């Protein structure tokens, strides 16, 4: 697939993390069960 | 009493028989968003406020448009000690017509207005260019989800409502029950049957994000505050809206043979039926799972 | 049979039937128990009528149906009924409106007074004791009737005239006269602008001495502009500086009285940020704890037991030179009267570390009304204070200094910072020459009054006796309520 070489580790810059993320989780709520939808 | 009578009854009077002044209008170069007119400084138990002479003509002529005048706060450094209040001082404008210092209101995010300190005996008023933040009133911060602006509590001929601060938007929400704001408004359905126990009134139920909620029919002056019991629900089944039926299916009472009452799981989004004793949860509930009702400890 | 006996504080109650123990019921009203709710709507609303002789209708208080019902019943095992409230006018009347809600007999009434917690006291309460004052419960009646009288008929001419809503009252309205008069005299005030000049010199020897120009020609230096403040430092920057005179002088510092609700209010307020209301509830708690006396007084006073216990405590940590011959002694009002006492710690030997139980802003209180207590009986602080008068020219300059030679009662109170006069003066004696070493000008403006503050509103107020020690706060709050004055950094 990606034909990597190596791998490489290092810290986690924060602008990094955020970087990676599609959005904040900002409530600890899971699932409905009214209706099995998130 | 004989002296204190002497007194009340000339107050009683008109003010040219010696009666007390009745609160005066002073009006100002403003226009009147409904009618442009001139705009007049006005005083009530509730603050001091911006007003529109219609007030005083008849229903055909009458204007009941009002501005609610945001005064600029003092804020004195307290690292300038003793100079603090001086240099507040300095930072009032003085009136024209007299020596009196002057005090600053704000009437649009464009415009400040000043006020001499004798009003209304002095009648001075100027108008700036100032621009500054306008609050519609004041009580719970809520956050307009129409425009993310800040939200208070405001009172009126109509009780209590909630409304955003900023003059470009209207969107208003309510007070409810068992909660601290409704979103927008909802929908009721009235119950002539149940009485309500700490006033005469009757209960109506209520639906909102907060959940599902009795209350009563004279909500501002009555506020009586309670959760419907599932039986009460049962009574008046065929009342209820179609969706709201389940809960009438609902366990009516525990295996203790306690008491329900319907509550909202605000982590789950759903209603579901809990029992008390003495007042207090028996740490028992059910809820509604894809078509079934399902119960057990809490 | 057994004797029952009434007070006011559910907690000075627990208190007496320790010093008392069995044989006895003691109990507390915890207040007033009942009170009030031409035209006949609003002779039924006041709850009396002043066209009919003032006949009165009272009624137990909404939240007082138990507490006046377990008295009841109490009645009934009790031979003879001791009513031990308060000696002024309104104890008086819970007195009387407990012995018309009991009921009985007038013979199986006694009334009676407690001195202090001692048993020298406790005892001498069924000692001599006497009946209820007829003359001192009508004195309380008229004056909750012209209270009435004033909000239940000035009020509605407001709602008539200027606004629903509205209230208007003996206290209340005066309280509220004296913020707006205030923002007044602040709105009116033109800052006045004035000069200061100092002068840095040096000593035959050559050390630092400031000095402040006080005089010119003889008379009080004082430019009001720049221009003025330049032609006088031209003169002082060629002038010869001479000193005059050297005044030593021995000064002392005195602590000040033990506190009262006012006072407590306001030094809570200045040294810990507390509000009047927050500061009460402090209060309130450490009193039902009995750390303290009631939080509500207007007295400075101290018995003689509480002197001694204080002077017992100065004497094993402080030692003599802290521990004055006798007493201090002070507030001489030849008006004064007695009632409880001053609020201060119940037991001298507690400190507020050990009180783990208490949240930690009431040990802060504690510690506050515990240091002036302790303060208060100690000997007085002794400074050694300097004055220098210097010539130069058609000017005279000064320089004072101080140097702390004795703390005192501040060992117990420090100075929280030094003052302009906690400074040291360099040795120089009459006739000795000054060198000039650089002349600093300074432009000030006068300051309007300082705006009022809830315990600043608070002493005002008991300075012309308007409120009472169990009101000042609910005056405070009240008239924010209504809306006729604001609060805003903690200022009217
Ligand atoms: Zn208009
Ligand atoms: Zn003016
Ligand atoms: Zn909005």
């Amino acid at each position: 697939t990606e034909e990597f070489d190596a791998i490489k580790i290092a810290l986690a810059s924060p602008d990094m993390i955020r970087s990676w993320s599609f959005g904040e989780v900002k409530k600890p709520e899971t699932i409905n069960y009214r209706t099995f939808k998130p | 009493f004989s002296d204190f009578t002497q007194q009340l009854d000339k107050a009683e009077k008109d003010p040219e028989e010696g009666g007390m002044r009745p609160n005066q209008m002073v009006l100002t170069s403003i226009d009147c968003p409904t009618c442009g007119r001139k705009m007049g400084i006005r005083t009530a138990s509730t603050g001091v406020f911006l007003g529109c002479s219609g007030y005083a003509l008849p229903p055909k002529e009458r204007c009941k448009t009002t501005i609610n005048l945001v005064p600029e706060n003092e804020v004195l450094n307290v690292l300038e000690g003793e100079d603090a209040e001086t240099n507040a001082l300095r930072a009032k404008r003085r009136c024209p017509k007299c020596g009196t210092a002057m005090d600053s209101y704000l009437i649009d995010p464009k415009r400040k207005l000043h006020v001499c300190g004798n009003n209304p005996t002095c009648d001075g008023y100027e108008i700036e260019e100032g621009e500054f933040r306008i609050k519609g009133y004041d009580g719970p911060i809520v956050e307009c989800e129409k425009c993310g602006s800040e939200m208070h509590l405001k009172m009126g001929r109509f009780g209590k409502y909630m409304a955003c601060t900023n003059e470009e938007c209207k969107n208003t929400r309510k007070i409810l029950r068992n909660g601290e704001v409704a979103p927008p408004k909802e929908d009721p359905v009235p119950l002539p049957e149940l009485p309500c126990e700490k006033s005469d009134a009757y209960f109506v139920l209520r639906d909102g994000a907060a959940g599902v909620f009795l209350a009563a029919n004279t909500f501002p002056k009555s506020r009586e505050t309670r959760a419907p019991l599932v039986e009460e629900l049962y009574r008046f089944r065929d009342r209820l809206p179609e969706k709201l039926r389940y809960l009438a299916d609902a366990p009516q009472q525990d295996p203790e043979g306690n008491k329900t009452m319907v509550r909202f799981s605000r982590k789950t989004k759903q209603q579901y039926v809990s029992s008390e004793k003495d007042g207090k949860a028996t740490g028992w509930s059910a809820f509604y799972v894809d078509g079934k009702w399902v119960e057990g400890k809490k | 049979g057994k004797a029952l006996v009434i007070v006011e504080s559910p907690a000075k109650a627990k208190t007496i039937n320790k010093y008392l123990g069995s044989d006895y019921v003691v109990k507390s009203s915890v207040g007033h128990i009942r009170d009030l709710p031409e035209r006949g709507a609003l002779v039924n609303r006041m709850g009396v009528d002043p066209w009919h002789n003032w006949e009165a209708h009272y009624e137990v208080l909404p939240g007082k149906e138990k507490v006046v019902s377990e008295l009841k019943q109490l009645a009934e095992k009790a031979d003879h009924i001791y009513l031990a409230t308060d000696l002024d006018r309104e104890g008086e009347a819970i007195a009387w409106h407990l012995r018309e809600v009991i009921g009985g007999d007038d013979a199986r009434y006694s009334r009676v007074v407690f001195n202090e917690i001692t048993k020298n006291a406790i005892r001498q309460a069924f000692n001599k004791p006497g009946e209820l004052n007829i003359d001192r419960v009508n004195a309380q009646q008229a004056r909750r009737f012209m209270d009435r009288v004033v909000g239940y008929m000035v009020s509605p001419l407001l709602w008539k005239k200027i606004a629903r809503g509205l209230s208007a009252g003996r206290v209340q309205s005066v309280a509220v006269r004296l913020v707006v008069e205030r923002e007044r005299e602040i709105k009116a005030f033109v800052p006045e602008e004035f000069w200061e000049v100092d002068a840095s010199t040096t000593t035959p020897s050559g050390e630092a001495l400031a000095l402040q120009v006080t005089h010119q020609n003889d008379k009080p230096f004082r430019p009001v502009n720049k221009e003025q403040t330049q032609a006088a430092v031209s003169l002082l920057e060629k002038a010869r500086y001479s000193v005059l005179e050297r005044e030593d002088k021995p000064t002392t510092s005195k602590p000040g009285a033990p506190f009262i609700t006012s006072t407590l209010q306001q030094a809570a307020s200045t040294r810990l940020g507390f509000g009047v209301k927050k500061t009460m509830m402090m209060a309130q708690r450490l009193y039902e704890a009995g750390y303290i006396t009631y939080m509500r007084t207007d007295s400075t006073n101290l018995s003689q037991d509480a002197v001694n216990m204080v002077r017992g405590y100065i004497s094993d940590n402080f030692g003599k030179k802290y521990l004055p011959e006798s007493p201090n002694q002070y507030a001489s009002k030849e008006n004064s009267q007695e009632a409880h006492e001053a609020i201060r710690p119940s037991d001298v030997n507690v400190m507020a570390e050990s009180l783990k139980d208490m949240e930690a802003d009431a040990q802060k209180l504690y510690q506050l009304i515990w240091r002036q207590f302790v303060a208060c009986q100690m000997t007085p602080a002794k400074y050694d204070s300097t004055t220098l008068t210097v010539g130069a020219g058609d000017f005279r300059l000064k320089a004072r200094g101080r140097i702390l030679r004795f703390d005192g009662w501040t060992k117990v109170m420090p100075a929280l910072r030094k003052g302009d006069e906690d400074r040291i003066l360099p040795a120089v004696n009459k006739g000795d020459a000054l060198t000039l070493v650089e002349l600093t000008p300074a432009q000030h403006f006068t300051k309007p009054p300082a705006r009022f503050s809830e315990a600043s509103l608070v002493k005002e107020l008991e300075k012309r006796g308007i409120g009472r020690p169990s009101t000042y706060a609910s005056i405070i709050s009240t008239i924010q309520d209504r809306g006729y004055v604001r609060v805003e950094n903690r200022r009217f």
